[PDB]
């Protein structure tokens, strides 16, 4: 009994009336007669099962000896849950049957396709005498309501062939007699026939809705509900009190109303108290079903119902509510953290308390097998009495098993990790200190979670996928791993710092007799200057050791690390302080050499030294451990007066107050800067003691300088808070306050500060909590939209590259090309240090051999065989993604990437602090020749050249063949520098700020007619403005060449506004003069959820075509401002724009399809329409990119670019389809259909390209499926649209697998799947 | 909040982009309250309840 | 009776005291919450408050 | 001004008054969107008639209960638009009552 | 593990027995979930 | 989209009617200013909303006698749309004869 698609419709009403049972009429008591309830009444006795193992239902026949035996009062049969598919309550009731579909839904499907209205949807109780069927002598509409009197007449007058139904049945006297197929043709002609604003809103979709409905297979005469379901009581919660807020109390008001119905029909009532039942039992009835429908306003307790008939499938809108929630796992439990040094990376502890429960099953199988439990009830008792013999079993199942240990909250795929487990005397877990900092959990009572894997495949899993010994370089930063923090690091700089006047100086030994020597006596650990022996090995063959021999000049305890470090390493990172920095790089070289098991035993070495030697180093502070500083008295002062004789000089009258802010901003951060450079100049050489040189510059021994040089967590602010001054900090932007803080934590703070620092520290928690609601909904929209992947193919065989540009902006480089280079695997077309050559055979994987290799190119930028780009038409591939994991393999078909990705992405952007709280010239950091690309140079009579336009980009070769300086310059400025002028670094090549973007006019000639006005464009006190656009709001033409010229002999003359332009009318200046000088909540932001919801900008840009010459009118017009010149005159295409900013368009700026940014930043709508799809997606990586920049944490671009591949989702195709006009087409199903339109070789068939921007929050919330997309949605509307629509599921996405239950298509069961297809296609 | 009349600031956020408001609210010690708002059309309307 | 016993058991203001260490006994009655009935603009936090 | 800028003012509106009142209900948001399409009506008249001249609206209309009879024209217009409003507001606040919960 | 009784019961017999297999089919919650389902107006057949 | 669009064809249909029919009368400028009114409205039905929308067009009427009896919204906008035209042409008709005077000699 295998299962392949899962489709939810409305099935023929014929399967029901053949199920047809049930007597569900009188509301009887619950009697005590055969302890549960009778025949007739609540829970009446027709649909019951045995609620023992083998009975009847009244104390009668069907013994367990007998099968095959029909009931004599009942219809039930011996078998359980086939014959509960049957005997199912099937009795017609509620002819005014409810149609909630269409209220409590968006779409009607029984309104629209009759053409009914919504309001008479919402009106069809309380009714006025029927409505009129259709006939012979029928004169008005099929579907027209008159109201009493008028039926009254209707009948009246009618007479023969008439044959109408009392209540709201009649519409299905229509529904049982539709057989129509000519309607829905005529509504598409309809359709097809006009385009107006009239069928656009709320007619298009329904008309499709009835396209949909109509060529689904189904018959509409299958929506009709001739019967009420009952669902049988052994499914359904038994409760023989018996109704404690339940299904009872609509349970018994629909079998009240029932019984009050028949006995009114039966009893031949009048016409209005049996209209008032059943309109009451018509409210009983779809209250029933779904609960409001707009009205009866919830009273509260079991007066009013909680619980209907269908809210067992979501009875909460949060997060559990019957799709698949939170089970509690048996063979599981909840731990308290501690940590023990003491045990490998692959070993942890376990509880007694905890693991004398986890593995019953197998103690008992243990005691069977070897003989002395032969029984359950004798392995009860050697397990619950403690017995020597179960100690054993438990020592010897507890030795070699794995168990999973995670955090209740899981944001990090790293949190389910798999160890070993320790009988450990005491009832609290360990947790190992290479993993606490990666759960980010500190010891503060953080509560953990043990698991136990119970199969052979999930402790393979266990012990081969899911530990701490294979997740290595955090593939959610992509950075080192883990190096411990404040202990290891402290005592590895301890051990390893140099310092003169040791105890026995200049002694030659051998590499592990120093360990002899220090043990016992007369040894200091700091032994500075000292050659000793060593042994270094190194590796230049394919994994061979190189024996050597070296005299070199070391330390005790750096020789003592010696033997600890492996055989082959390089030397020189021993020779430093070793700090974190030094132990990080050093990991990460081990790692790069010698594999995965050396490093991962080193790195247990280094914790095993790390936590034997920090002991023995000693760790103090105290009251003469903080150094005071003996000039911190002066500065305060002299600062407290230069601050008293500004504030006199202010309230003289000479300073305003803001000038008065900044005043106080630089000169308080010049005085606390003085007080740091005096703490520090006075904490470096105190000790002198030394042997024969008798004055020398040593590091002193407090314990603050140390931790501060360590550089673990210590850094200078905090530094320069203790000893010195704690500073200036406000609560609500975190400003600088002018009141004089001066304290420090040695003194006695004064009542004030302190409260000031309290306002500093709670302003500080205010912004840090925050970060639950940040992290909490953001990763569920991030997994949520990536749900519907499956990597299935790895030859993926693209043409289309995508240009790696950096962000490179400065003399040093910000973000390098080597992060760049790992990773994804480039394209066919890349060249070696030779030129003009290739380097590929197209499959090349990428890392320090090959980055090299394109590091020491000639080129700026290559092409990478990658994403989205046309996709193989066969999954996602595996080129796109490469290798990013701990293992250097490719990522091959059948793993989860996207879950991998969408985790990788505010991993712990958690806003930090203060919201990451939130020059005047052009001057250059490199050298090189500047050739001027994308400008147009106009020739300056001054003598100089000018920048007429607003690109710049130029490539260096001086030391590596990138590029290292663009230097974008804005729009109307004045370089100093000519074309091809040798810079030396350091010097202004732009003498133009750039804060203002004016318009350097492009020819020279007489001034254009713009003559003044009193008090319109001129102020009056050469400097003679003539125009001023923003004074006025442009009534500006082009500029003739000498006195009447036009400018077809070789765009639009501008002038800033609010400026005072030096140049007058009747002056004959030449061309590129340059004009006048005029021309936090959002940064705080991470900015990722607004990108999802597809965001507006402010202002968008103006788009044009290649004929993009502009012109303005008058300031003006009928119309709204700026009728367009270009685009209208050779293709008729207008635009309308109320207000923007000012017009940018000139000589300079090319215009083609895909317009530059002009008034402020273009929708990515049109972006993603018509400049491409690779330069909308690299914007978004950059700006993703520079607000994590800016915050200060490194993430993965591969994972913000699929994530923007998945909001490259719902796309409109072009009309010259197969019934497609402007219609909301996945693209994924678009490019399927490449091939058809391919080989049928037509235009018709299918449309050529497209690509939408369209919300992936409305992405991840409406998919292909109806079970996946369904957790933040309303379950009744999906459910009724799939069951309208006829839309199966096919059993392929990942949610769909996660709430049903398969194997699922990712991670090692996807070739199980793939057995799937071995199964069903040609199997 | 004590009974009397309160003068908040309310800078725009639903309509302007950064127009200031100069409006007023009176909440009493039972019942529905008072708000005496400003405009941008500068108007002075009543929105109890 | 319907009314007093109601407030005085189940309330936001009259929850369970953490009568533990002697200090709490006076810090539990010498307490100032914004939450509950009146005088809250927003339930879970607040920016201004 | 256009209907999507008075919609989008409509409910945030109505999320305001979600988030100052704290409704969990759908039978107390249907209250909650009546009144939030009873507030932030406009007073400019020539606004009044840009969204009866603006997208996303017909001229004929389900019910006519609601239309009033007298000779006032601007009362018909409001009483119209607010039946649009509320109606639309129901339509993009039955996600909205969902989102308030999800997110605190 | 956390859905099923015969599942639990199969799952306590194989570490008693020491076999350590899978499940022969549905685990029967994802047809309470379609019987659920079928409490609205469609009626839910199945599709082998 | 604008009232002022609208204006400027009654504008031209005004000036049309003065040249063709040469009318140097101030009393007999009946048929022509009011067949030039009720051709200057549009036929569409949401154009009548767009002269509606845009300034220039007020709800205060000048005339009660002017008000049609019907339940049809589009025909009182209609009618407010033409007295709104038939204010400016009869305000705006004696300039345009004296510029039409002063055009020739």
């Amino acid at each position: 009994e295998e299962f392949d698609a899962i489709k939810i419709a409305l099935a023929s009403p014929d399967m029901i009336r053949s199920w047809s049972f049930g007597e569900v009429k009188k509301p009887e008591t619950i009697n005590y007669r055969t302890f549960k309830p009778e025949r007739d009444g609540l829970f009446c006795a027709r649909i019951f099962g045995p609620v023992k193992d083998y009975e009847c239902l009244c104390g009668k026949y069907k013994r367990l000896k007998h099968r095959g035996v029909i009931c004599e009062k009942c219809g039930v049969e011996v078998t359980q849950t086939k014959v509960r598919r049957e005997r199912m309550g099937h009795i017609e009731l509620a002819s005014p049957t409810a149609h909630i579909w269409f209220l409590k839904s968006l779409p009607s499907r029984i309104g629209l396709l009759l053409d009914m209205p919504l309001r008479d949807i919402e009106r069809v109780l309380y009714f006025e005498s029927y409505v009129v069927i259709e006939g012979g002598m029928t004169n008005l509409e099929r579907q027209q309501i008159l109201t009493e009197e008028q039926y009254l007449d209707a009948l009246e007058e009618f007479g023969d062939e008439f044959d109408a139904k009392m209540g709201a049945e009649a519409i299905q006297a229509l529904l049982k007699s539709m057989d129509l197929e000519q309607e829905c043709e005529q509504l598409r002609e309809e359709l097809n026939e006009t385009n107006s604003e009239t069928k656009r809103k709320k007619l298009t979709k329904r008309i499709k809705l009835l396209e949909a409905f109509v060529q689904s297979g189904n018959k509409p005469e299958w929506m009709i509900l001739t019967v009420l379901p009952v669902l049988p009581p052994d499914l359904r919660p038994l409760v023989p009190r018996f109704a404690t807020s339940d299904l009872n109390d609509l349970y018994r008001r629909v079998i009240n109303r029932n019984n009050r119905l028949k006995r009114l029909l039966d009893l031949a009532a009048p016409d209005i108290i049996v209209r008032n039942e059943k309109r009451m039992l018509q409210e009983a009835v779809d209250a029933l079903l779904d609960n409001g429908r707009r009205g009866r306003a919830i009273t509260g307790s079991n007066k009013r119902p909680l619980k209907s008939l269908a809210d067992m499938i979501k009875g909460k809108q949060g997060r559990f509510r019957q799709n698949l929630l939170g089970k509690r796992v048996d063979y599981s439990g909840r731990s308290v953290i501690t940590v023990g040094p003491y045990l490998r990376l692959h070993q942890c502890g376990l509880p007694k308390k905890m693991a004398l429960e986890l593995f019953k099953p197998f103690i008992y199988g243990k005691l069977e097998l070897r003989g002395l439990a032969t029984t359950i009830k004798a392995a009860k008792k050697m397990v619950e009495r403690e017995e020597a013999v179960v100690w054993d079993i438990l020592d010897e199942v507890i030795r070699e098993h794995p168990v999973l240990l995670n955090r209740a909250p899981t944001l990090h795929r790293l949190g389910i990790q798999a160890f070993e487990p320790v009988l450990i005397e005491g009832k609290a877990i360990q947790l190992h200190p290479l993993v606490c900092a990666a759960y980010n959990a500190d010891f503060d009572g953080d509560q953990m979670a043990v698991h136990v894997p119970l199969t052979l495949e999930a402790q393979l899993e266990a012990r081969a996928l899911m530990m701490s010994t294979n997740n290595i370089l955090s593939p959610a930063n992509g950075e080192p791993i883990i190096v411990p923090s404040q202990d290891v690091v402290l005592g590895l700089y301890y051990m390893t710092r140099d310092c003169v006047n040791a105890k026995g100086e200049g002694m030659v030994l051998t590499g592990p007799k120093e360990a002899e020597r220090l043990y016992r006596s007369g040894l200091a650990s700091l032994h500075a200057r000292v050659k000793v022996r060593i042994t270094e090995y190194e590796k230049d063959a394919n994994g061979e050791l190189v024996a050597k021999t070296s005299l070199k000049d070391t330390t005790v305890g750096r020789a003592i690390l010696w033997m600890i470090v492996p055989k082959g390493l390089p030397y020189s990172i021993v020779n430093q302080a070793l700090g974190k920095k030094a132990i990080s790089k050093m990991l990460n070289t081990c790692y790069r050499i010698l594999g995965l098991k050396p490093t991962v035993i080193f790195a247990d070495q280094i914790m095993y030294t790390g936590f034997a030697y920090a002991a023995r180093s000693g760790a103090s502070v105290g009251i003469d451990d903080m150094v005071i500083p003996e000039k911190k008295h002066e500065i305060i002062s002299e600062a407290e007066a230069e601050v008293a004789e500004i504030q006199e000089q202010f309230q003289s009258g000479l300073v305003t107050a803001g000038e008065r802010y900044n005043k106080v901003i630089d000169i308080w951060a010049a005085a606390n800067d003085r007080v740091s450079k005096a703490m520090m100049d006075n904490l470096q050489t105190e000790t002198v003691i030394n042997r024969d040189g008798q004055e020398e510059k040593q590091v002193s021994f407090n314990s603050i300088y140390m931790m501060a040089d360590s550089g673990a967590r210590g850094s200078a602010a905090q530094i320069r808070q203790l000893a010195g001054m704690r500073g200036l900090m406000a609560k609500p932007d975190g400003s600088i306050i002018e009141t004089p803080i001066t304290a420090n934590f040695r003194e006695g703070l004064n009542v004030l500060q302190y409260f000031i620092s309290t306002h500093g520290a709670r302003k500080g928690l205010a912004d840090t909590a925050l970060k639950t609601a940040n992290s909490g909904y953001l990763t569920r929209r991030l997994v949520d939209v990536a749900q519907d992947l499956v990597v299935t193919e790895d030859d993926c065989g693209t043409h289309e590259g995508i240009m790696m540009t950096p962000v490179i902006e400065g003399g040093d480089v910000k973000e390098p090309l080597r992060d760049r280079v790992l990773g994804r695997v480039t394209a066919e077309d890349v060249l070696k240090p030779g030129t003009a050559d290739i380097l590929v055979p197209r499959n090349t994987l990428l890392h320090e051999q090959w980055c090299d290799l394109l590091e020491e190119n000639s080129v700026d930028a290559v092409k990478v065989r990658s994403v989205v780009s046309c996709d193989t038409d066969f999954g996602v591939c595996a080129h796109c993604y490469g290798r990013d994991l701990a293992r250097g393999h490719i990522i091959n078909k059948g793993e989860a990437i996207g879950v991998i990705a969408a985790q990788s992405i505010g991993e712990p952007g958690t806003q930090l602090t203060m919201r990451t709280f939130h020059e005047s010239s052009i001057q250059v950091k490199n050298k090189g020749s500047i050739k001027l690309s994308n400008v147009k140079s106009v020739v300056n009579s001054s003598g100089k050249l000018v920048i007429t336009s607003r690109n710049t980009e130029l490539k260096l070769i001086d030391e590596f063949g990138r590029t290292k300086e663009s230097y974008k310059v804005p729009y109307g400025a004045v370089l100093a520098k000519g074309d091809g002028e040798q810079v030396a670094g350091g010097e202004t090549v732009a003498n133009w700020d750039p804060h203002t973007m004016p318009v350097i006019t492009e020819v020279s000639g007489f001034v254009r007619f713009t003559d003044m006005i009193d008090g319109q464009t001129i102020t009056r006190q050469s400097s003679l403005v003539v125009l001023d656009s923003a004074e006025r709001t442009r009534p500006a033409l082009k500029i003739v060449d000498a006195q009447g010229n036009d400018v077809l002999i070789p765009a639009q003359y501008f002038l800033p506004g609010k400026a005072i332009v030096q140049l007058e009318d009747g002056v004959q200046i030449s061309s590129g003069d340059t004009l006048a000088r005029i021309p936090d909540i959002t940064g705080g932001l991470p900015r990722v959820a607004d990108l999802f919801e597809a965001r507006r900008p402010k202002e968008p840009a103006i788009l044009a075509e290649i004929s993009g010459i502009v012109s303005f009118g008058k300031e003006t017009k009928g119309k709204r401002r700026l009728v367009i010149t270009p685009v209208d005159g050779s293709d008729p295409y207008e635009e309308m724009i109320p207000k923007w900013r000012q017009l940018n368009v000139f000589e300079g700026e090319r215009v083609e399809r895909g317009d530059v940014i002009s008034d402020g930043p273009e929708a990515p709508h049109d972006i993603l329409r018509l400049r491409g799809v690779h330069a909308v997606t690299r914007y978004i990586v950059n700006e993703v990119q520079d607000v994590y920049r800016l915050q200060g944490v490194k993430i993965n671009d591969k994972h913000i670019e699929v994530i923007v591949r998945q909001m490259l989702r719902k796309a409109t195709i072009v009309n010259a389809g197969s019934s497609d006009f402007l219609e909301g087409e996945q693209v994924e199903y678009s490019r399927v259909k490449i091939a058809n339109r391919e080989l049928e070789a037509n235009g018709k068939v299918g449309a050529t390209y497209s690509r939408d921007l369209l919300g992936i929050t409305k992405a991840s919330l409406a998919t292909e499926s109806f079970i996946s997309a369904a957790s933040f949605q309303e379950t009744t509307r999906v459910l009724t649209e799939a069951a309208v629509a006829g839309k199966r599921d096919e059993l392929r996405g990942l949610k769909e697998n996660v709430i049903v239950g398969r194997l699922i298509p990712a991670g090692t069961g996807y070739a199980y799947h793939q057995d799937r297809m071995r199964r069903r296609a040609a199997g | 909040r004590s009974p009397g009349v309160f003068f908040d600031s309310d800078k725009g956020k639903t309509h302007s982009s950064g127009k200031v408001l100069y409006n007023a609210r009176i909440i009493p010690y039972r019942g529905s309250w008072l708000d005496f708002e400003f405009d941008p059309k500068d108007n002075l309307f009543v929105r109890i309840d | 009776s319907a009314a007093v016993k109601e407030f005085f058991g189940s309330s936001q203001l009259s929850q369970f005291m953490d009568q533990n260490n002697p200090l709490s006994e006076i810090t539990h009655k010498r307490r100032i919450s914004a939450l509950g009935p009146g005088g809250l603009t927003r339930e879970r936090a607040g920016f201004e408050v | 001004m256009t209907y999507n800028n008075v919609f989008d003012h409509a409910y945030e509106m109505l999320k305001e008054n979600i988030r100052y009142d704290d409704i969990r209900d759908t039978d107390d948001l249907h209250d909650a969107i009546h009144m939030a399409a009873d507030n932030a009506v406009p007073h400019y008249y020539a606004d009044i008639f840009s969204v009866m001249a603006s997208e996303g609206i017909d001229l004929e209309f389900e019910d006519s209960g609601l239309m009033p009879d007298t000779k006032d024209v601007i009362r018909i217009l409001q009483a119209r638009i607010y039946e649009q409003l509320t109606i639309d507001l129901w339509e993009d606040a039955e996600d909205l009552l969902n989102e308030y919960l999800e997110e605190v | 593990k956390s859905d099923d009784v015969n599942g639990r019961t199969k799952m306590y017999k194989n570490i008693v027995d020491g076999n350590h297999q899978m499940e022969p089919g549905m685990p029967e919650s994802f047809n309470v979930l379609l019987k659920e389902i079928r409490s609205l107006g469609i009626n839910i057949e199945l599709e082998d």
